[PDB]
RNA sequence: CCGAGCCUGGUGAUAGCUGGUUGUCCAAGAUAGAAUCUUAGUUCAACUUUAAAUUUGCCCACAGAACCCUCUAAAUCCCCUU
RNA sequence: ACCUCGGAGCAGAACCCAACCUCCGAGCAGUACAUGCUAAGACUUCACCAGUCAAAGCGAACACUCAAUUGAUCCA
C-alpha cells in the first residue's frame, strides 16, 4: 500500500478491501464465502446454505485488513437503518 | 448428454429453479414446491441454460 | 501538603535539577555493538534483509486472501447514507439535572450543542440528533425538544411528563450553521433559508405519528391520544400549564434560528441586525 | 461549566447527588470533576487487564488505600491488588469496581 | 414573527388555532400496576374481574372460564410481561393482552384426547 | 573497450544476487508443514521473544480405541492418583 | 511422459508422515423434484481459501447411490 502519498503525505486505503469486507466497530471483519455465486446447480443444499453466509475473519486476517484501511473506515457510524447495527458491540466477552 | 434447463412455475410467478435433463428427451413438466404460494405447483421448461 | 514541607528543605528547583518522569522515556536502540548491530535485527541475507520485501497483502504468488473473496456491497453508498447522533433520554435527563440545558426554554440542536450534550459533525454526514428510548423509565422532565428523528417510546416518554417533542429536518448547510452559529456569523453572509426535506424523507416529516414539523397540526391530538392508550398513561392537558406558550413555540420551516428571519445579517461587533428592504430579496427569502 | 441547580429532593432522576457540606472529616479528600461527577474510571490495557482508578485525591492516599482494601475484601474474598501513585494522587485497583466505588465515595460524602 | 410560504397556517388553512394541536378505553385507575426487577424488567397487572364494571357481564363469565389459570385465590386476574427492558413496553403488552382477551371473549392435545377416550371406555360398567 | 559509438540527463535506474553493516554488559532463544512462473525468494502456520489475564499444564492407572487381508513388533492415543 | 483429484504398496496398533519411483483409476452418471427453509453443537487434508457432519424448529411426507466424478477473484 501507499504509506505516504505524493500529494498529501498520508496513508492510503486499499479500495479492494472496502469492496469486499465490512468492518464492525468492535474490530471484527465480515466477508462472503468464495464461490457462493458459482455453479450452484452442482452443489448440495447444505453446501449452498454454507456459502450463503456472512462469516468473520481470523485475527491475522483482521490485522491485515486493519493495516490496509485508514482510520476513517474504523469510526463509529450511526446509520439510520443499519442491519448490522447490533453487531457493532460485543456482549459478555471474557478475554 | 445432459442439459441444464430453467423451470418456471405457472403459479406464484417469478420463481424458477434449474434442473438437469436428458438432451434427447422431451420438455420437462414437473410438480415442485413454490415458496411464494407456499405449496407444490406445476413447473414448465422455458429454455436451456447450458449443456453439461 | 507534606511534599511542600519537604520542598522547603530541598535545594531550589532549577533547569539543572529537572528530569523526566520514570517510564516516560524509553531508551533509543541503535545498531552499534555486539548485540544490537551486526546483522542489525534484519536476519540472514534475503529479500527481507535487503529491504525489498513485497507489498502488504501479497502472498508470494498465491491469489491473495483479500482478492480471493467476492465483492459485496457492504459499503456501497456509505457516504450518501444519513447518520444521526443518538441522544438517550438518560443523557437528556442528566443534562437537565446538571443545568447544562435549560428546560424552561425550547431545547434545540443549538441548545444541546451549547450544553455540550451532543457533538454533531456536519461533515461525516450527520443529519442531526436521534432521540432514543434508552432511559424512558426514570425520565421525569417537562421539555419542548426538537430532534431530527424520534422513536415511538421516546415520544411517549416526553409526552407523559407533559412535554412536547417535534421532528425537524436540517440540510447539511443549515445543520452546520445551527450547530456553530457564531462561526457562521463571522462569515459575513446573510442567514439562508433551510431547504425542505428530500423527496424520500418528505412522508416521514409530514406524518403526525413521527411528530413531523410539516405534518398537519389537526392530526396531532389523536396521534398523542393513541400513543397514550398504547403505553397506558393519562395524556396531560398542555393548555392548563402556565408554560403553554413555551411548549407551543416552534420555528417554522425555512427558519434556522428562533427569532431570526432568513436574509438577516448579524453584525456582532457593534451588536446590530441588518435586514434587506428590496422587494426581490424579501420575496426570495420569504419563499 | 454552570453550577448544578438546587433540587428539593436528592438524588436527582439521573442519580446525581451533590457533595456533602461541610466536607467529611477524613485524612483524604476526593475532589469532583469539572462536570461534578465522582472521579472513578474504568481502564483497560492489553485487552484483558481491567482496572479502576480513583483520580482526584488530596491528603493521605494510603488511608484511602486501606479503606478501599477493607471495602473490597468481602466482595473478592482476597485483598485487592492496588497501586498507589503519591505523585499524581491516583489509586489504581485491579478489576472493575467502578459502580461500587462510586456509590461508596458518594455515601462517604465526597 | 417570521412566516414563510411553507408555514403551517398556509399549508393547512383549516387549522389555525394554537390549541387545536393540543386539545384532548381501559380505566387505568381501576387496574393495579406493579414492577419487579427480574436483563428484561417485569410488569404485573392485577384487577378484580368479578367487580370490573367496565367489562360486560357475559364477557366476564367467558374470561373467567377461559383464563381461570390466571385468576388468583382472591379472584384477581393477574397478567405479566417480561419481554422488554423498558417497563413501558411491558405495561403496553399487558394492556394489549387485556384488549385481546376481551375481544376473543366477545367473538400435544392428541395424547390427552386418546387418554380421555380410553378412560371413558374403562368407565363403561354399571352398579 | 561496436550483436549496435560516446557524453549528459532521467538516475541515488533496478538487482528475490554478491559483498559490507561501527560502544559495553546481561537474559530468553533451533529444524511440523501448506501455497507459489515455486524450491537462491515470499505469505500463512509451527517454533521462538516480550507484556498482560486467568486456571490448569506436564508426569499419568483401571477402564477404553476393527474387521478384512491370515496374520504383525517396538509402541501410540486416552488418562485419575501422584 | 508428467503437473489437479481418488485408491494400494505405505507407518504393522490414535492422527500425520516414504520425496523420487511401480501400478491403478476420475474429469461422469443414475433416481428424486421439499436435491424446501432455518438452526445448537462439531470435524477439517497439518496455514488461509476451500471442504464435511448434524440435534431441535417451520413447512412437507406417511437434508439420494457412488472413492474421486472438479476451478477462486475479476469480468460478461
Ligand atoms: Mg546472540
Ligand atoms: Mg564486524
Ligand atoms: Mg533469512
Ligand atoms: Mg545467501
Ligand atoms: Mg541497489
Ligand atoms: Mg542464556
Ligand atoms: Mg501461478
Ligand atoms: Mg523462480
Ligand atoms: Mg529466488
Ligand atoms: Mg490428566
Ligand atoms: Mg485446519
Ligand atoms: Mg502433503
Ligand atoms: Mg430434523
Amino acid at each position: 500500500l501507499t504509506y505516504f502519498s505524493a500529494r498529501k503525505g498520508k496513508r492510503k486505503t486499499v479500495k479492494a478491501v472496502i469492496d469486499r469486507f465490512l468492518r464492525l466497530h468492535c474490530g471484527l471483519w465480515v466477508r462472503r464465502k468464495a464461490g457462493y455465486k458459482k455453479k450452484l446447480w452442482k452443489k448440495t443444499p447444505a453446501r449452498k446454505k454454507r456459502l450463503r453466509e456472512f462469516v468473520f475473519c481470523n485475527k491475522t486476517q483482521s490485522k491485515l485488513l486493519d493495516k490496509m484501511t485508514t482510520s476513517f473506515w474504523k469510526r463509529r457510524n450511526w446509520y439510520v437503518d443499519d442491519p448490522y447495527q447490533k453487531y457493532h458491540d460485543r456482549t459478555n466477552l471474557k478475554v | 448428454k445432459n442439459i441444464l434447463v430453467r423451470m418456471v412455475s405457472e403459479a406464484g410467478t417469478g420463481f424458477c429453479f434449474n434442473t438437469k435433463r436428458n438432451r434427447l428427451r422431451e420438455k420437462l413438466t414437473l410438480l415442485h414446491y413454490d415458496p411464494v404460494v407456499k405449496q407444490r405447483v406445476l413447473f414448465v421448461e422455458k429454455k436451456k441454460i447450458r449443456s453439461l | 501538603a507534606r511534599a511542600l514541607d519537604l520542598l522547603r528543605g530541598l535545594p531550589r528547583v532549577s533547569l539543572a535539577n529537572l528530569k523526566p518522569n520514570p517510564g516516560s522515556k524509553k531508551p533509543e536502540r541503535r545498531p552499534r555493538g555486539r548485540r544490537r548491530g551486526r546483522k542489525c535485527g534484519r536476519g540472514h541475507k534475503g529479500e527481507r534483509q535487503r529491504g525489498t520485501r513485497p507489498r502488504l497483502g501479497f502472498e508470494g504468488g498465491q491469489t491473495p486472501f483479500y482478492i480471493r473473496i467476492p465483492k459485496y456491497g457492504f459499503n456501497e453508498g456509505h457516504s450518501f447514507r444519513r447518520q444521526y447522533k443518538p441522544l438517550s433520554l438518560n443523557r437528556l435527563q442528566y443534562l437537565i439535572d446538571l443545568g447544562r440545558v435549560d428546560p424552561s426554554q425550547p431545547i434545540d440542536l443549538t441548545q444541546l450543542v451549547n450544553g455540550r450534550g451532543v457533538t454533531i459533525q456536519p461533515l461525516k454526514r450527520d443529519y442531526g440528533v436521534q432521540l432514543v428510548e434508552e432511559g424512558a423509565d426514570t425520565f421525569t422532565a417537562k421539555v419542548n425538544i426538537e430532534v431530527q428523528l424520534a422513536s415511538e417510546l421516546a415520544i411517549a416518554a416526553i409526552e407523559k411528563n407533559g412535554g412536547v417533542v417535534t421532528t425537524a429536518f436540517y440540510d447539511p448547510r443549515s445543520l452546520d450553521i445551527v450547530c456553530k452559529p457564531v462561526p457562521f456569523f463571522l462569515r459575513g453572509q446573510p442567514i439562508p433559508k433551510r431547504m425542505l426535506p428530500p423527496e424520500e424523507l418528505v412522508p416521514y416529516y409530514t406524518d403526525a405519528k413521527n411528530r413531523g414539523y410539516l405534518a398537519d397540526p389537526a392530526k396531532f391530538p389523536e396521534a398523542r391520544l393513541e400513543l397514550a392508550r398504547k403505553y397506558g398513561y393519562i395524556l396531560p392537558d398542555i393548555t392548563k400549564d402556565e408554560l403553554f406558550k413555551m411548549l407551543c413555540t416552534r420555528k417554522d420551516p425555512r427558519q434556522i434560528f428562533f427569532g431570526l428571519a432568513p436574509g438577516w445579517v448579524v453584525n456582532m461587533a457593534d451588536k446590530k441586525i441588518l435586514k434587506p428592504t428590496d422587494e426581490n430579496l424579501l420575496k426570495y427569502y420569504t419563499s | 461549566i454552570p453550577d448544578p441547580p438546587k433540587h428539593e429532593h436528592y438524588p436527582t432522576p439521573s442519580g446525581w447527588q451533590p457533595p456533602r457540606d461541610p466536607p467529611p472529616n477524613l485524612p483524604y479528600f476526593v475532589r469532583r470533576s469539572r462536570m461534578h461527577n465522582i472521579p472513578v474510571y474504568k481502564d483497560i490495557t492489553h485487552g484483558n487487564r481491567q482496572m479502576t482508578v480513583i483520580r482526584k485525591v488530596e491528603g493521605d492516599i494510603w488511608a484511602l488505600q486501606k479503606d478501599v482494601e477493607d471495602f473490597l475484601s468481602p466482595l473478592l474474598g482476597k485483598t485487592p491488588v492496588t497501586q498507589v501513585n503519591e505523585v499524581t494522587g491516583t489509586l489504581r485497583i485491579k478489576g472493575y469496581f467502578d459502580q461500587e466505588l462510586k456509590a461508596w465515595l458518594l455515601e462517604k460524602g465526597f | 414573527e417570521f412566516k414563510s410560504i411553507y408555514s403551517l397556517d398556509k399549508l393547512y388553512p383549516e387549522s389555525q388555532g394554537s390549541d387545536t394541536a393540543w386539545r384532548v378505553d381501559i380505566p387505568l385507575d381501576r387496574l393495579t400496576i406493579s414492577y419487579c426487577r427480574s436483563v428484561n424488567s417485569k410488569a404485573e397487572v392485577r384487577f378484580h374481574l368479578a367487580t370490573a364494571e367496565w367489562i360486560a357481564e357475559p364477557v366476564r363469565q367467558k374470561i373467567a372460564i377461559t383464563h381461570k389459570n390466571k385468576i388468583n385465590r382472591l379472584g384477581e386476574l393477574i397478567l405479566t410481561s417480561e419481554s422488554s427492558r423498558y417497563q413501558f413496553r411491558n405495561l403496553a403488552d399487558c394492556l394489549q393482552k387485556i384488549r385481546d382477551m376481551i375481544t376473543e371473549a366477545s367473538q400435544k392435545l392428541h395424547r390427552i384426547r386418546i387418554e380421555n377416550m380410553n378412560r371413558e371406555r374403562l368407565r363403561q360398567k354399571r352398579i
